[PDB]
């Protein structure tokens, strides 16, 4: 569920 | 403040709008110089129209304004600079001069001159070649190596035409900047106008395919 | 999931060396080519313009996105501040003028070939002067969407404190909820789907016309090979960073147990895909330079 | 061939006849000149804006 | 002696001159002006900029006023600017477009207008109907006209391209005295201040003084190695200064009849387009082709300024008769004020 | 280089007429064109001026917004629509070419004019000393004028201008900008003052020199007019 923003933390920004 | 010179900058720019217009339609226009050597007055017939010699007309909605310059007769590199913006230079040669008196030679000088020259380092060369129906006569007759040396080939027109073309671009220490377009005059009409016709454009698109960063 | 999410180490090392090559190559590319422009008032006609702001752009989205893409890779934390409302911004509009101004040149580039005459022009055109204008306010004003769409939150992962900087799940306004599920669309058939209808529709029109006598053909074939090639290239470069964004939208799911596993994939999808995207920004000055023998002598100066 | 020789001949006798003055007197007479009109010479004396008609 | 003789004549008679020239030089230039006080750097601004021209400016001239000037360009136009407000008082459509000269006359009411075809054109500014028309056609040159410079508003002095000068009047437009001294191709001519001597220069590195009442040369002067094309006489009208191709401008008196300096650099290699002195003969303003503009000193022969405000070449400049201010004129189609 | 005016005549008052003034000899499209007035008893009055391109279009304050000019330079003809004329508006129309810049000779020519009939601040007014004086061949008479304000401009270039109006004749251009003479004017006639008090003199006087001395002014754009100066011989 909310385990999708640990994605944004290492994800690209854009 | 001003009291008479608001007027005077109204007719600034009233004059100053002619000229733009004038400007713009004069970019629509081409402009062609004519080089060579004695040969040119039935190249100027063709294409349908003391000091210099211009000559307007148009064809297929295209303006087409050349220059006749070879009748200057003084020092050509004094105004050579003038002629620099021109689209491409129309350079008529007499085939037949071969076997006259060695002009051959001072044509190939003159367009030494001026594929080398730094002005007309960005100018197209246009290549006409004329007394098509006196060479096709004459060139059985009399050898072509008589101004050709190093020349041995069959005594042929075809032959003949292509060690010509061998030897005047041969002259063009610049093969990537200019463009050479040879061609043969003919009598007849609707096809030497449409050769210079379809040269422009060429270099036109070539031009804008520069200024565009594709060449 | 039995997997949790990490990017290797040795998939970390060899993309910082790769962005560092292409941060390098940008910023004397961009450089020399703004220079040589800005130096000679020759190179300052209508498509010269058009290219110095796309080069301008390229100039951009450089110097604002990898510097930031490959710290975040190193950090894995976002400590730099709170700013992180505008790395996504400018970094969007960079993109948003790199792409527009491509299918700009392809407009002046049109007219070149089908008008070997309305061409003539005594200095800037009066269009290419609204054009370049109107090119720099529709992706600024088309990029307000991730102005204000970006916030820092905190949130707890086994006693850890980290801010990630995102798009808001939940969004007070109607539009931006829109826009955050239609993110990848908009992302997508904006950036790639429009260049991809309109300058490689425009190139086609060349051949009809360009090409539909021995200097001619061979002259003109070089002409389209090299303008299909840039099309070819674009969509090259900026396609792994697109592609993995539809996968987030399409395949990804909240139910099975191989998220983390999956999401791997995505993760390093995305950061060698900004590499390729900023490479795109690379190209031009690289289109130049084994085209248009003009630049020759400006390269060397 | 004669005319264009005797000519040119005849021209260079006359210019030949012509009398001399010393580089010194024309040297000195040039500085005179260039002092005298020294104060007169926008370019060499800057002018105040205020009488410049050029001032922006 | 046949054809030898006349040789022999020429060497000799020859070495005179210049054993004359030898034995008159008792003195250089740049040794007697040495306790001069240098005139230091000289910083010039663009007070003014004209961009009416579409086309590269050949020419350029200054009025008696030194308000009103005419430019010339190869789109056909002539302008005539008026420097103090930056409007332009008339735009004259040329028949021939190539023009490589243009003249004010000393009243104002006539202008001279001329190029690669052998007629300068005069027009009237002050006519009736208030249209600029063509007044006289000088049409009797063979080669190019390079300059023709008004002397007053019925005589005017043309020089073309062949190795001839004429002097017309404009009442019939015909050729009252002719000068055939030069042996190439004259490029610029100059008019004293008295109004009775000029003297241009050509091609073959040389410079010749004509009377306009008798019509010879009275004086030549060959003390260049290339072809000169920038000359202008001295405010005194005892001297003037020649420029050439080989970046070197040369000073040359009436008295002495010899050169008496050479300005030159070693960074310079470019060659000179047009050549013009300052109200009191001080500075000398020379127009180079590295799109840039030099002053030099008269008397000490120092890089006194620049002016690199042209990116193309700086084909010709002038000062106002009060030498208030300087306009040059280049191939970009502008003009610039420098005071 | 002839003006020719038509389209005058007796009108009812609030009606509508309009003049049309023919141009011949000279470049119409190139020159401003300007209607004045002159009323019988009165001198004369500035009503409307069209610049050369038509881009500049002013009226007096009398006929402001009532008026309408325009130029024709194809047909080259210059029209001036008059409605809701009141009985103040008779007077003798006149058409003057002006053409500006630097060396020009604004208001040269003068047009023959149109005599119309109708069946029954912010200005500088030009205080003139009188309004006769009597004057004798072969001699000179000075005349002058005051301003209300000075006409010296910021650019050295005072806007004064003197016109000869000879007894049924069109007036004529004697002395522009206060400082040179028109074409075809003796050089007798000579100007000076100090930018508000102005003098015109004419030396040796001729019996073609007998008329009316008017001034006008251009510092602004009132146009106004002095009560003007009758000679007799």
């Amino acid at each position: 569920d909310e385990e999708a923003v640990y994605f944004a933390h290492l994800d690209i920004i854009w | 403040l001003s009291a008479e010179d608001k007027a005077a900058v109204e007719r600034s720019k009233m004059i100053d709008r002619n000229l733009r217009e004038d400007g713009e339609k004069a970019a629509r226009e081409v402009k062609l110089l004519l080089l060579g050597a004695g040969g040119k007055s039935t190249i100027v017939k063709q294409m349908k129209i003391t000091g210099i010699v211009e000559t307007h007309f148009t064809f297929k909605d295209l303006h087409f304004k050349m220059f006749d310059v070879g009748a200057q007769r003084s020092e050509r590199k004094k105004w050579i600079h003038c002629f620099e913006g021109v689209t491409a230079i129309i350079f008529c040669v007499a085939l037949s001069d071969y076997d006259l008196v060695n002009r051959m030679h001072e044509s190939m000088k003159l367009f030494d001159s001026i594929c080398n020259n730094k002005w007309f380092t960005d100018t197209s060369i246009i290549l006409f070649l004329n007394k098509k129906d006196l060479f096709e006569e004459k060139i059985k007759k009399s050898p072509l190596t008589i101004c050709y040396p190093e020349y041995a080939g069959s005594n042929t027109y075809e032959e003949a035409a292509a060690y010509i073309q061998c030897q005047f671009e041969d002259l063009n220490k610049r093969k990537d900047t200019k463009e050479i377009y040879t061609h043969f005059t003919c009598s007849t009409d609707t096809k030497n106008v449409q050769f210079v016709f379809d040269a422009v454009t060429d270099v036109i698109i070539k031009n804008n395919l520069k200024d565009c960063g594709l060449f | 999931c039995q997997g949790p999410i990490e990017i290797k180490e040795t998939f970390k090392y060899i993309n910082t060396v790769v962005s560092c090559l292409v941060f390098v190559l940008g910023i004397i590319g961009n450089s020399t080519l703004l220079r040589i422009i800005y130096k000679n008032k020759c190179m300052r006609n209508g498509p010269n313009i058009l290219i110095a702001s796309l080069a301008l752009g390229d100039l951009l989205h450089i110097v604002i996105d990898i510097p930031i893409n490959v710290y975040k890779l190193l950090a894995e934390d976002w400590p730099f501040g709170a700013m992180c409302k505008l790395v996504p911004f400018i970094q969007k509009a960079s993109v948003g003028i790199t792409v527009l101004s491509l299918c700009a040149l392809s407009i002046d580039r049109y007219r070149a070939v089908a008008s070997w005459s309305r061409i003539k022009g005594i200095g800037v055109p009066k269009w290419t002067a609204v054009e370049i204008v109107l090119i720099w306010v529709v992706s600024v004003v088309l990029a307000v969407p991730e102005a204000i769409g970006f916030d820092i939150i905190t949130m707890d992962y086994k006693g850890s404190y980290l801010r990630i900087c995102l798009l808001h799940p939940v969004q007070k306004t109607a539009f931006m909820q829109f826009y955050k599920t239609a993110k990848d669309w908009w992302l997508f058939s904006f950036y790639f789907c429009l260049p991809l209808a309109i300058t490689a529709f425009f190139y086609t029109l060349m051949t009809c016309e360009m090409l539909r006598l021995n200097d001619h053909l061979k002259q003109r074939r070089e002409v389209a090979k090299t303008v299909f090639c840039l099309v070819l290239v674009f969509a090259l470069c900026w396609l792994p960073l697109h592609l993995s964004r539809i996968l987030k939208l399409t395949l990804y799911n909240q139910n099975d147990p191989n998220r983390c596993e999956l999401l791997s994939f995505l993760l390093v999808l995305d950061y060698i895909g900004i590499n390729m995207a900023s490479l795109n920004s690379c190209i031009n000055p690289i289109a130049l330079y084994l085209v248009s023998k003009r630049f020759k002598n400006c390269f060397k100066s | 061939s004669i005319a264009q020789a005797r000519k040119l001949v005849e021209q260079l006798k006359m210019e030949a006849n012509i009398d001399r003055i010393k580089v010194s007197k024309a040297a000195a007479d040039l500085m005179a000149y260039c002092e005298a009109h020294a104060k007169e010479d926008p370019l060499l004396t800057p002018v105040p804006a205020s009488e410049n008609p050029f001032r922006e | 002696s046949e054809l030898d003789q006349l040789r022999q004549e020429a060497e000799q008679l020859k070495n005179q001159i210049r054993d004359a020239r030898k034995a008159c030089a008792d003195a250089t230039l740049s040794q007697i002006t040495n306790n001069i006080d240098p005139v230091g750097r000289i910083q010039m601004r663009t007070r003014r900029t004209l961009r009416g021209h579409l086309a590269k400016i050949y020419a350029m001239h200054w009025g008696t006023d030194s308000r009103l000037l005419v430019s010339a360009s190869q789109d056909g136009k002539l302008i005539i600017w008026d420097s103090y407000t930056t409007n332009k008082v008339h735009a004259i459509p040329l028949r021939s477009s190539w023009v490589m000269t243009c003249a004010y006359a000393p009243s104002g009411n006539y202008v001279a207008c001329g190029g690669l075809d052998n007629i300068c054109s005069i027009y009237n500014l002050k006519t009736r109907e208030g249209n600029v028309r063509v007044s006289r056609e000088l049409a009797g040159h063979t080669g190019y006209l390079s300059c023709c410079r008004f002397l007053d508003d019925n005589q005017i002095v043309t020089s073309s391209g062949d190795t001839t000068c004429a002097l017309w009047d404009i009442e019939t437009g015909q050729q009252t005295t002719t000068f055939t001294g030069h042996t190439g191709d004259v490029m610029s001519l100059s008019l004293a201040p008295d109004t009775r001597l000029f003297v241009s220069g050509a091609c073959d590195a040389s410079a010749k003084l004509w009377d306009v009442r008798e019509g010879m040369c009275r004086q030549t002067f060959t003390g260049h190695e290339s072809d000169i094309n920038a000359i202008c006489f001295f405010p005194n009208g005892n001297a003037f200064a020649t420029g050439s191709d080989d970046a070197t401008c040369r000073l040359f008196d009436l008295r002495a009849d010899q050169e008496l300096m050479t300005y030159s650099h070693d960074n310079i290699i470019c060659g000179i387009t047009s050549v013009s002195f300052s109200k009191s003969g001080r500075l000398l303003l020379a127009g180079y082709d590295d799109f840039n503009c030099n002053v030099w000193d008269a008397l000490k022969a120092d890089r006194a300024g620049v002016l690199a405000g042209h990116d193309n070449r700086v084909s010709c400049l002038g000062v106002t008769d009060d030498g208030m201010a300087v306009a040059t004129g280049s191939w970009d189609s502008f003009l610039k004020i420098w005071n | 280089v002839q003006l020719v005016e038509s389209g005058g005549g007796l009108v009812q008052p609030g009606g509508s007429r309009k003049l049309s003034c023919s141009a011949s000899g000279f470049a119409f499209s190139s020159f401003g064109m300007h209607w004045v007035r002159q009323a019988p008893e009165k001198g004369l009055e500035w009503v409307a001026y069209i610049s050369s391109g038509s881009g500049t279009i002013y009226y007096a304050d009398t006929v402001k917004g009532r008026f309408t000019i325009s130029r024709d330079d194809p047909k080259n003809t210059l029209f001036l629509q008059m409605t809701s004329l009141r009985s103040e508006d008779t007077a003798m129309y006149y058409c003057v070419r002006s053409i500006y810049y630097y060396g020009s000779s604004p208001f040269d020519f003068w047009g023959q004019g149109t005599t119309l009939t109708v069946s029954a601040s912010a200005d500088i007014v030009m205080t003139q000393a009188t309004s006769s004086v009597p004057v004798t061949p072969g001699e000179s008479v000075s005349i002058s004028c005051r301003s209300s304000k000075s006409l010296l401009h910021s650019n050295g270039n005072t806007y004064l201008y003197w016109f000869l109006q000879r007894p049924g004749q069109s007036p004529q251009l004697l002395i522009y900008r206060m400082s040179n003479l028109a074409s075809g004017v003796p050089d007798r006639f000579s100007g000076s003052g100090s930018g508000t008090a102005f003098t015109l003199t004419i030396s040796r006087l001729e019996a073609e020199d007998v008329g009316v001395y008017y001034c006008m002014q251009h510092l602004e754009y009132p146009l106004t007019f002095g009560a003007g100066t009758k000679l007799e011989l």
